[PDB]
RNA sequence: GGAUUUUUGGAGCAUCGACCUGGUAUUGCAGUACCUCCAGGAACGGUGC
């Protein structure tokens, strides 16, 4: 089918395989599960290392991103397209 | 035969996939690939350690996908 | 505000329509289970949303015995009255007539063809509450709870059947010990099964039933439910027979009974209370367990096909005949026309014959090309 | 007209200057902020310029907004439930306000986590000791009306109204 | 139509409270040049305002929640689903009768 | 089943990083479709300052994750 | 045939892009050349080494198998393959 | 075709695979370990070429540590296991 | 659709980014890994071992 297609061009979350979260509008996909997210933005937990501290998460925005389909996991939709 | 046919013929199934890195998404599949790209919707997404979130339609690859859990309710000779 | 007057008619007229919204619900025949238990749910939030306005209206009673004595006053009133109408005297330039006043609720507690829900229960639906092996109150859903138990007893020599003939039981001996950890799960088992006391019927006072289950035990079931011809008297916290009924009583104060052991009255009295809530609801729900029990035959006795069959249930003719072409004919109210065959037509027409007739112009072939009514009056006046 | 779900499904969301997700909220003339809820937390900066908001309150739990814009309004009055519904704020832009007591910039200590501050072309910079109030009552805010906080201000801040 | 529902609902109100049929608090106003066009029987809406009365009347009954509480509409679901069956089946015999009267009639 | 373009890193001296943080520097002297690479007068670098001569070295393609050409290519 | 993604990485090709390796390494250079098999060859990449420490090396080659992430250019952004 | 569905007979009647076909014959619990560290226990209903499992009333044992590590257990009616994580396949276990 | 680049699995130290003081040169028109230099205090954080 063309399930992979219906969800293109909108916001959606990819999950990395380190943990690492892309958002960005996912304009293009290909049969090895690759990815070209527009405006994407990358977030990735940080370890709290004591007992007091909180667990934070840096985000950092890249624009366009190609990713491959060795590093994603699963991808969910988040936002309509703007 | 190959066992993704199996698992292609499943439509409307709450069933729970558990990926390679402590996930498990347990929804309604709602597309398979011959890739095993499994396409759910209403899914309840528990990480490693982490809360249950919930989202309103997710897409799973083949290759990050450790196991399947399946329904008691669904015969396995037909789908075979 | 007039509580006393018309806040009370108006809580009256509420519960008067929500009774009648439930007698047009119960006078109406059903053909399926699904919809017979979401009509069943509608009727319970209709009832509750009733008991709500019902306790809203009694406890709006204090002011009125003290304004009893002024309302009811004859010789005093229309001064108040005169002041009342020159307050509504307001502006009347709000021109919108509101027939809303008692046509509101009758449509808000009512349905459409479409889809059989009422307005305020407009967002319930009948998969929130109950799995897709349930049918609605049909059956019983007991793999999760057969896995449990295969899980707890660390043994896989109990197959469902086994789990549904254990379960059958309602005061025979146990299948495991009673201060085992498997009494942990037969809280649980219970936790959903008392829900489906719930689920199964939302019509029925769940209130009322659990305070009556819990008058039977605690006026009978602590006080020795279970009378022998050791075996006259028997406790379901200790575990213990008894010689008489003066002994048990005398037993029932002890030490041991009350904080000094494992299975005392004080620690063990909610796992009683859970196995008394289960036997409860497996007396009360045997024929859905019957039930359950016949399609887990039937679709273990069933083969593949069976079974899955039982889970599966245009612009060249528009441009070559003039058409899409503006035209206009001042005469009828500047009317458009889409085609100079279509305009000619038109013209010997009764819309061009009635719109030429409130100039005073006759019809007639001289005024057949006449499109400006300058032109029209022109051409009258000259005949 | 009343800001509803409706006017920010409709209005433009995308990346700023910054390298932030912005929607841009310009021209509404808004009296009261309310339903921010319908972004599912996908935004970091929220502006909301040419509006007539007399109270900036009434926002909703939103942990992924990092900068907020409310220049050219009318806010006389500032809400005191900011901090439980933006923990990971770092920038506000209160410029052209209509704050003129002391006291209205004390809700504005509640957030921990601010940095940048903008209270200009307001009147309560027209009192004295204005800037030296800001800092003994927000010290975590390293720059206040695009100036750096200094350690000789700190010491005036510490050493008044004792 | 909502000032002229407000001044139906004030007289229907007003003439609740009085002591006799003509002893009113709206008669007294008729005579007082308060021009009312409701209180005449040929007019439509006075048949609806003298629903309303029967509605303040209604809300001047002892079980209407002036002296006394209701138990058994207000804590009884099953009393509820008793009265909703019995009009089910008055609504079912009132059918019944005029399918009757519609055979006769044919 | 494209072979790399390799053709401008033949013959000159590069330095290639393997997985679990390896560093091996030396002259390609051929490719393969597979990635994999023959390195001459290979030295390999560890965490210490010593690093050892390997003379000739043979480095499969799913190890090699970078490659810094260390002459003008 | 060719993949979109991968033909929206070979048009990135002669802009300065940013590849992301296996082993947290960012090299952010002139993309000089790709492949099918996303293996990209950058001039005067800039790598990270997953510490922070930006050195500048000079005609990198990385092959498609470590490459987690590519941040392209945002002028590829109206490309007519994306659409 | 035929051929090569005979071929695949026979190399799953004969190959490694065969004690997994054992699993076909007898209907018998075979033990597989995953790359998690989770040994399940169970028959094998359907198996492939690329040793993806469909497995029935299967047990899944692990060691979790909260100390001493304990034996975490569950107990899942049909499941399905890819060939991927599959590590070692034991016939006839011991218990 | 199973053999190295995507899909039937390798599973206290080093470095960088910040925070705050002093003196110092550049007053300059562009689509950006980072940008003047030196001295001082830190009880800040990210990654691997």
């Amino acid at each position: 089918s063309s399930k992979m297609l219906q969800h293109i061009d909108y916001r959606m979350r990819c999950i990395l395989q380190d943990g690492r979260i892309f958002i960005g509008t996912f304009k293009a996909f290909d049969k090895h599960m690759n990815l070209i997210l527009c405006d994407c933005d990358e977030f990735r937990k940080i370890k709290p290392k004591n007992s007091k501290q909180a667990e934070r998460e840096e985000k950092r925005v890249l624009g366009l991103v190609l990713l491959r389909g060795e590093n994603l996991v699963s991808m969910t939709v988040e936002g309509p397209p703007p | 035969m190959k066992l993704v046919r199996f698992l292609m013929k499943l439509s409307h199934e709450t069933v729970t996939i558990e990926l390679k890195n402590g996930t498990q998404v347990h929804g309604t599949i709602t597309g398979v690939d011959v890739s095993m790209n499994t396409h759910l919707k209403a899914v309840k997404m528990t990480l490693k350690n982490r809360e249950p979130v919930q989202l309103e339609t997710l897409s799973i690859r083949g290759n990050n996908i450790r196991y399947f859990i399946l329904p008691d309710s669904l015969p396995l000779d037909t789908l075979l | 505000m007039e509580t006393i007057l018309e806040q009370q008619r108006r809580y009256h007229e509420e519960k008067e329509r929500l009774m009648d919204v439930m007698a047009k619900e119960m006078l109406t025949k059903k053909s399926t289970l699904r919809d017979q238990i979401n009509s069943d749910h509608r009727t319970r939030a209709m009832q509750d949303r009733y008991m709500e306005v019902s306790g809203n209206l009694r406890d709006l009673y204090d002011d009125k015995d003290g304004l009893r004595k002024e309302e009811l006053n004859a010789i005093s009133g229309p001064n108040e009255f005169a002041e009342f109408y020159n307050r509504l005297k307001q502006i009347k330039e709000f021109h919108r007539k509101h027939p809303n006043e008692i046509c509101v609720p009758m449509s808000v507690e009512f349905e459409e063809l479409l889809k059989a829900r009422e307005n305020p229960s407009e967002e319930a639906q009948n998969l929130v509450e109950f799995t897709d092996e349930e049918g609605y109150g049909r059956y019983l859903d007991l793999h999760d709870c057969y896995l449990k138990y295969i899980n707890l007893k660390a043994s896989e020599k109990l197959d469902y059947i086994t789990y549904l003939s254990i379960f059958d039981q309602l005061f025979d001996i146990p299948k495991e010990r009673k201060n085992a950890e498997y009494k942990r799960y037969l809280e649980m088992l219970l936790e959903y099964l008392q829900d489906y006391t719930d689920r199964v019927k939302p019509l029925q006072d769940q209130n009322e039933l659990f305070g009556k289950i819990q008058a039977e035990f605690e006026k009978k079931w602590e006080n020795g439910t279970f009378p022998g011809w050791e075996e006259r008297a028997q406790r379901l916290f200790s575990t213990k027979g008894k010689s008489l009924e003066s002994l048990d009583t005398s037993l029932f104060a002890k030490n041991p009974k009350s904080k000094g052991t494992k299975r005392d009255t004080e620690r063990n009295k909610d796992i009683a209370f859970l196995e008394a809530q289960i036997y409860e609801y497996v007396e009360i729900l045997g024929e859905q367990r019957h039930l359950t029990h016949e399609n887990v035959q039937r679709k273990q006795a069933r083969t593949g096909e069976e079974r899955e069959e039982e889970e599966e249930e245009p612009y060249w003719l528009y441009k070559l005949h003039g058409l899409n072409i503006n035209y206009n004919c001042e005469i009828c109210g500047n009317y458009t026309y889409r085609g100079p065959k279509a305009f000619q037509r038109h013209f010997a027409e009764w819309r061009h014959a009635h719109g030429m007739r409130c100039l005073g112009i006759p019809n007639t072939a001289h005024f057949a090309n006449v499109t400006q009514i300058e032109d029209a009056v022109s051409l009258w006046a000259k005949l | 007209v009343k800001l509803t779900a409706e006017l920010i499904e409709q209005a433009a969301q995308y990346t700023n200057a910054v390298r932030d997700r912005e929607l841009d909220l310009r021209g509404y003339k808004i009296p009261v902020i309310e339903n921010l809820g319908a972004t599912l937390d996908q935004f970091d900066a929220i502006d909301f310029s040419d509006n007539e908001i007399r109270k900036l309150d009434g926002f909703p739990l939103l942990r992924r907004l990092k900068t907020l814009l409310v220049n050219n309004n009318r806010i006389c009055r500032i809400g005191e439930g900011l901090d439980q519904a933006l923990p990971c704020l770092t920038e506000l832009i209160l410029t052209n306000n209509s704050l003129v007591e002391l006291g209205d910039l004390d809700p504005l200590a509640s957030l921990k986590s601010l940095t940048y501050l903008s209270i200009l072309r307001n009147p309560v910079t027209n009192k004295k000791h204005y800037r030296l109030y800001v800092i003994y009552k927000v010290p975590q805010v390293r720059v206040l009306d695009f100036q750096k906080v200094k350690l000789k201000e700190r010491q005036e801040a510490e050493k008044m109204f004792k | 139509s909502a000032f002229d529902l407000d001044v139906v609902k004030l007289t229907a109100q007003f003439v609740a409270r009085n002591g006799r049929q003509f002893l009113t608090q709206l008669m007294q106003k008729e005579q007082r040049n308060y021009q009312f066009d409701f209180l005449r029987p040929q007019h439509s809406l006075f048949n609806y305002f003298t629903k309303l009365v029967e509605q303040y009347t209604k809300i001047l009954i002892p079980p209407k929640g002036l002296f006394s509480k209701l138990k058994k509409e207000a804590e009884n679901p099953r009393e509820v689903l008793d009265q909703v069956c019995y009009r089910v089946e008055w609504a079912k015999f009132q059918e019944r009768e005029r399918k009757k009267e519609e055979e006769e009639k044919e | 089943a494209h072979p790399p373009e390799l053709k401008k890193f033949m013959d000159k001296k590069l330095s290639l990083k393997l997985n679990g943080g390896r560093h091996v520097q030396g002259i390609l002297r051929g490719f393969d479709p597979f990635m994999n690479l023959v390195i001459d007068e290979c030295v390999e670098m560890a965490t210490s300052g010593q690093q050892n001569n390997i003379g000739m070295v043979v480095i499969r393609g799913n190890s090699i994750i970078m490659l810094e050409a260390l002459e003008r290519v | 045939s060719i993949g979109v993604p991968i033909k929206v990485l070979h048009e990135a090709e002669g802009h300065i892009v940013t590849c992301e390796t296996n082993t947290g390494e960012v090299y952010r250079g002139k993309l000089i050349e790709a492949e099918d098999n996303m293996n990209c060859q950058m001039s005067n990449i800039t790598v990270t080494y997953r510490d922070g420490r930006v050195a500048q090396l000079e005609q990198v080659y990385i092959r498609g198998s470590k490459i987690r992430f590519l941040i392209l250019p945002d002028m590829l952004k109206n490309a007519p393959m994306l659409k | 075709p035929e051929e090569l569905q005979k071929r695949e007979e026979e190399e799953f009647n004969t190959g490694p695979l065969s004690v997994l076909t054992q699993s076909v014959k007898n209907n018998t619990q075979v033990l597989i370990n995953c790359r998690n560290n989770k040994k399940l226990l169970g028959r094998v209903k359907a198996f492939d070429r690329h040793c993806n499992m469909v497995l029935e009333n299967v047990k899944e044992m692990w060691t979790e540590v909260p100390s001493k590590p304990v034996n975490k257990d569950r107990y899942i009616s049909k499941m399905f296991l890819r060939g991927d994580s599959v590590i070692v396949v034991l016939r006839n276990p011991l218990i």
